[PDB]
């Protein structure tokens, strides 16, 4: 079922014409979590079913759009326009196996289109019932968006980071740790004229619930003081990634620096520990300040990494889950041999269904494949 | 920087501080040797000598192992001594300021009297808030509710579960209040410059009522 | 409940003002400058009176609200409160915020004759308030 | 004007609903000038009103040149900040075409307290677009009231229809400073004339 | 797991987050 | 300039500027000294609250100059005084004397500013006396 869905989705997206005239012609779809120009809504019938412990309809597929994503933009409109072709294959899949549970396509733009149609979840409309669901952060999405990694979070705890930016750094580190799974290994270090571990681990750990809790509790107790020294910190980070005496993953050695700014590039350390660019370096500039952000971007660009800015709590959610786009380039380039179904851990369904396991298969973009034009 | 940081530029300034200190020290030594028993009467010479001995002391203390660097800010004033036709302006300004002593003393007496009046009228009537459950108010808490439903009828705690709860630090951060003597004098000085006195008047009105403090504020 | 008498004690400090000589004659000759003072004072209080009256006439329909520059202590209907507001504006305490608080779109309380606000239009327009 | 007061006394009920309510009840405030007219013979009018009129007449060119400089600075500010002073609620969006939804704000901070609020595109209170406008803004700046807020709002503006940066174009603040000094050079001058 | 995908030589990676803005 | 009712006044203004450039540079030097003192004494201690960065700080030199100018104009100096007091702990015997700084910055310099206006009087004394030729 997953393979057929992925094939149909790729074929439909390949032959699609971009447009910006959604005012004249509207996209018709049923939206969940409800009850604007360019969109028409659908009123379902919502019969009651015995398999799903709620009311569902077998005539169209519901769409969930997160709160911060406005459903009137042209990207979302095009997404709905070209994803409206998955309903027929959804119906065929459910007709083949009537015992089929939820089928879902989670887009990279934020919206998740699932079948059968059913209203989103709510708990008595209490004030503490805001919908913060984001399909791009669900583990069944992250496990198929990339491969296991060997992340080592390097945190700036120098004196120039005390204040709002230190709190932002702590929150960002917690949200970054929230994206990891059991197959990934992580450790957290800090540096202020001296690099040291933030907890009792001293090396990479399997990053399960207990270890992640320990790391979060250790990172929520750090203080800012002393001068900054990027050379010692990066030496420590590269040394901890060359252990091989412990259990590891050996799949993605990445260094995720959290800082504000500086004037040090430290070319010698990078030319010493990775001449062959075997370790990616992602860089984050956190808070509102007036420090130079040049060397940070140079570090992000020289190594096959990326550079991000997190100026407020609002951007933490989105600007900490974007590194999976960079880590997915080799998988896309491999292409056909990377179309393998993966099954995830046991977790509680967000639509009140119990304990479930989710199959996973990514979908590639193949527009202009027979002409080899863009490839960007 | 917040807590002892640097960017390789402050270190160079610290290094050149030694050169500046050496230049000033040798200049002072040669000048005092040339003058002998004459370096004393001139005030600017004594100021420069004080600056140099102070910077020697602070650099020695730093080499032994902080805020004394603030005295370096007194160095640019020496420039005024260096350039002529500028000290006469300061002398004229001082001469013009001299006959204002009576007015300054009268202002001091008035502010002292008003501070004492405020101390007598208000002692601790600005330490209550509409706390809901335990020492926390839903409002930003800067309000000054009624003193537990007494003769004063302002700042009523009728918000469906709000009490006086006399356990508050005070308005702002406990800085603007008529308790103690320094606080009252500072508040009177703040009100006499016509900056933010309306907020103080409103807080006092919420504390005790709008049938008394307005006379005090308008008279001030 | 009566503490007005204790305020007399600090008044003894006023005796210390009589000790000085230059300050005494300075204040004596300055307080003696009440010859042309009454006419100018009457002109100023007349200006305040007329401005307060016209303001309470046009800026009526009080809106008891917080964080809107129009509160229980900052009203525009009672004459002493209007005079206090004008005095505050003269002293220069966020008068531009007060001006912005009086704009054509400004919902105001139904405390007036429209007890249920059955008018649709906010009774605090004051299109010329800026000029005022 | 007493005749007008008569039309205020009479119960006027014309087709206009605002009859004898605000059209004429605001023109009846001219009742305090009657004592002035009565005491115009000596009393406090022989030299009080005359001196005020002479003083206000004798200023003239100073006021007109101050107004001319105000107009010039308003034009300069319009050419500088014509549409730059704009923002949105979440401050994470730049164009006006993208700030048309809802966003999460965490009360005052400390996380774990989400609050969903609509996105709105708003100007910087005191507008600077038209030359008819942007003069009351400079008047407020010259009165030393709220000018730091406008200064820090206009320091970090850029492009034409985009949101602000933290500290882009810090130097432009000197403009404001110059204006202030110029205004002072006239505000202290006028007193001297008197 | 044994299947790992990383470090492909045909990766562009010319679009970092700094030089593009 | 079709009228010439201000020619003597304009010439007097130009000469007065050329003469009181000394007063202007003295005021600028005073502002520089107090800005340096404020930057050294306070510096980056205005980030105690983890809510929002305050614009009026003493981090940089231009920022210190802007803050000193704002205080000199007298617009909203109480908030800066409160921030400075809260930087040194809170309301207490050692943590309250720093406000003395602000007091000086509000009086002596302001007095200097007033004296500047005094020079203008003398300038107009050169105009009215020139009115009778
Ligand atoms: C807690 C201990 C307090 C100890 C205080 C000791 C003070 C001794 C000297 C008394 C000085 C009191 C000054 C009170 C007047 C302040 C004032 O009234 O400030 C508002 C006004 C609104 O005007 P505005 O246009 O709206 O804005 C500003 C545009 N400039 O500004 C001014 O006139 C500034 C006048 C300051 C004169 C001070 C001269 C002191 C000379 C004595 C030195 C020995
Ligand atoms: C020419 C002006 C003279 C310069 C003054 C220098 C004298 C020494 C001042 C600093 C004293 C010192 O050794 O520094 C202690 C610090 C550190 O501790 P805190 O910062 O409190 O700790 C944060 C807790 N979270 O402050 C204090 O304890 C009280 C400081 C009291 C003196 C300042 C008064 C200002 C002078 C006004 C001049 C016009
Ligand atoms: C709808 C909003 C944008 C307002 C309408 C357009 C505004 C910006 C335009 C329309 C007409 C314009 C006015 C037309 C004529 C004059 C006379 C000139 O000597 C000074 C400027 C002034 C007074 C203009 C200022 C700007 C103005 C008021
Ligand atoms: C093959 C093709 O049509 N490519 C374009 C692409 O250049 C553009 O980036 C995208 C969104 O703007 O729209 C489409
Ligand atoms: C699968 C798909 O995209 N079909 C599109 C439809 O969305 C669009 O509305 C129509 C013209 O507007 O052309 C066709
Ligand atoms: N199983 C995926 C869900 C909930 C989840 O993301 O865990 C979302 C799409 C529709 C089915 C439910
Ligand atoms: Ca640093
Ligand atoms: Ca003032
Ligand atoms: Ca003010
Ligand atoms: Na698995």
């Amino acid at each position: 079922a997953l393979v057929r869905l992925a094939l149909e989705a790729e074929k439909v997206q390949a032959a699609h014409q971009w447009r910006e005239d959604f005012a004249s012609n509207e996209v018709v779809y049923y939206n969940a979590k409800d009850d604007e120009p360019g969109s028409q809504r659908i009123k379902p019938v919502f019969i009651d079913d015995a398999n799903f412990r709620r009311q569902v309809s077998y005539q169209h597929a519901a769409v969930h759009i997160p709160t911060d994503i406005y459903e009137g933009s042209t990207i979302v409109l095009n997404e709905l326009n070209w994803t409206s072709a998955l309903d027929d294959v959804f119906k065929k899949n459910r007709e083949e196996d009537p015992s089929l549970l939820w089928q879902v396509f989670g887009s990279a733009t934020g919206l998740a289109r699932y079948y059968p149609a059913s209203p989103w979840v709510d708990n008595s409309r209490t004030p503490n019932k805001i919908d913060l669901y984001d399909v791009r952060r669900r583990p069944w999405y992250i496990q198929g968006a990339a491969s296991p990694k060997d992340m080592l979070i390097l945190v700036d705890v120098s004196g120039s980071v005390s204040g709002l930016t230190l709190k932002l750094i702590r929150t960002s580190v917690s949200e970054m740790l929230e994206t990891l799974s059991d197959d990934d290994f992580v450790n957290v270090a800090s540096f202020n004229s001296n690099a040291q571990d933030v907890s009792c681990f001293q090396h990479l750990v399997q990053a399960n619930v207990r270890n992640k809790k320990v790391l979060k509790d250790a990172v929520n107790n750090i203080t800012a003081k002393g001068i900054t020294d990027y050379k010692k910190g990066f030496s420590f980070a590269f040394e901890q990634l060359l252990n091989y005496n412990v259990s590891r993953a050996n799949c993605n050695k990445i260094i995720m620096l959290f800082t504000d700014g500086g004037e040090e590039r430290a070319q010698e350390i990078f030319a010493k520990y990775n001449k062959d660019k075997k370790v990616r370096v992602f860089t984050f500039s956190v808070g509102q300040h007036n420090y130079d952000r040049g060397p940070i971007q140079w570090m992000a660009c020289e190594n096959k990494g990326y550079y991000y800015e997190i100026p407020s709590i609002g951007a933490i959610r989105i600007n900490t889950q974007e590194y999976l786009d960079v880590l997915g380039r080799p998988m896309v380039l491999a292409g056909d041999k990377a179309k393998q179904v993966q099954w995830t851990n046991v977790y509680l369904d967000a639509l009140e269904l119990g304990l479930v396991i989710t199959g996973t298969l990514p979908v590639f973009n193949i527009t202009g494949q027979f002409e080899n034009k863009t490839n960007l | 920087f917040p807590e002892d940081d640097s960017n390789a530029t402050n270190s160079n300034l610290e290094r050149v501080e030694y050169l500046f200190l050496i230049i000033f020290t040798v200049e002072a030594f040669l000048k005092v040797i040339a003058y002998g028993l004459l370096f004393h009467p001139n005030a600017y010479l004594r100021n420069g000598w004080n600056l140099l001995d102070f910077i020697i002391v602070v650099v020695g203390l730093f080499s032994a192992i902080k805020a004394l660097r603030a005295f370096r800010v007194l160095r640019p004033l020496r420039l005024v001594s260096g350039v002529p036709s500028l000290q006469v302006v300061l002398n004229s300004i001082i001469k013009a300021m001299v006959p204002l002593l009576h007015i300054a003393l009268l202002v001091l007496f008035v502010i002292i009297i008003y501070a004492i009046i405020g101390l007598e009228l208000f002692m601790g009537k600005m330490h209550k808030t509409c706390y809901n459950q335990e020492g926390i108010a839903d409002v930003p808490a800067e309000d000054d509710p009624s003193p537990c439903a007494l003769e004063t009828g302002h700042g009523r705690q009728c918000q469906n579960g709000t009490v006086c709860k006399p356990g508050w630090d005070g308005p702002k951060h406990g800085i603007t209040n008529f308790d103690n003597f320094a606080f009252a004098m500072l508040t009177v000085f703040q009100c006499i410059t016509m900056e933010g006195w309306t907020d103080v008047l409103y807080w006092v009105n919420d504390a005790v009522g709008r049938d008394w403090p307005w006379i005090y504020f308008v008279t001030l | 409940s009566i503490t007005f008498f204790r305020l007399f004690r600090v008044m003894r400090l006023v005796k210390l003002l009589s000790r000085g000589e230059g300050i005494r004659t300075l204040l004596w000759t300055f307080i003696k400058s009440f010859q042309a003072l009454p006419y100018v004072a009457l002109l100023i209080v007349m200006l305040f009176f007329i401005y307060a009256v016209i303001g309470m006439q046009v800026f009526g329909k009080i809106a008891l609200n917080d964080t809107t520059e129009i509160n229980r202590n900052n009203n525009f209907q009672t004459f002493p409160q209007a005079v206090l507001l004008l005095f505050r504006c003269a002293t220069g305490e966020a008068w531009q915020d007060i001006m912005l608080a009086c704009m054509p779109g400004k919902k105001c309380a139904p405390e007036s004759e429209p007890s249920n606000s059955t008018e649709g239009e906010t009774p605090c327009g004051s299109s010329f308030a800026v000029f005022y | 004007i007493l005749d007008l007061l008569v039309v205020s006394v009479s119960l006027i009920s014309f087709g206009i609903q605002s009859s004898a309510i605000n059209v004429v009840k605001i023109l009846r405030v001219l009742r305090v000038l009657r004592p002035l007219r009565a005491i115009n013979r000596a009393k406090g009018l022989k030299h009080v009103v005359q001196c005020v009129f002479v003083a206000i007449r004798t200023i003239g060119n100073i006021v007109i040149v101050t107004t001319l400089l105000q107009f010039m600075f308003a034009c300069i500010g319009v050419q500088l900040f014509k549409g730059k002073l704009y923002t949105c609620s979440d401050s994470s969006k730049q164009t006006e075409a993208e700030c048309k939804g809802n966003y999460i704000t965490y009360k005052d901070g400390e996380v774990d307290h989400p609050i969903i609020q609509p996105r709105s595109w708003e100007n910087s209170k005191f507008d600077f677009d038209n030359v008819l406008a942007a003069m009351m803004a400079l008047f407020t700046v010259s009165t030393f009231e709220g000018w730091p807020e406008l200064l820090y709002r206009s320091i970090d503006s850029h492009t034409e229809d985009k949101g602000p940066i933290y500290n882009y174009r810090v130097e432009i603040s000197i403009f404001f400073i110059i204006y202030i000094i110029i205004i002072a050079f006239f505000m202290m001058n006028i007193f001297v004339g008197f | 797991p044994d299947v790992c995908f990383d470090n492909n030589v045909l990766e562009d990676y010319t679009d970092c987050g700094g030089v593009s803005g | 300039r079709y009228w010439n009712s201000l020619s003597n006044l304009v010439a007097s203004l130009l000469n007065s500027v050329r003469s009181i450039a000394s007063l202007l540079l003295l005021l600028f030097l005073f502002i520089i000294i107090f800005s340096l003192l404020g930057m050294q004494l306070f510096g980056g201690k205005f980030n105690f609250d983890e809510m929002q960065t305050r614009r009026s700080t003493f981090d940089n030199f231009p920022q210190s100059l802007l803050t000193v100018f704002q205080i000199l104009t007298g617009e909203d100096w109480n908030s800066v005084m409160y921030d400075g007091i809260m930087a040194y702990g809170g309301p207490s015997f050692p943590g309250m004397l720093v406000c003395i700084y602000f007091i000086i910055l509000f009086i002596c310099g302001n007095y200097i500013l007033l004296n500047v206006f005094l020079a203008i009087a003398v300038d107009n004394l050169a105009d009215a006396e020139s009115l009778t030729s």
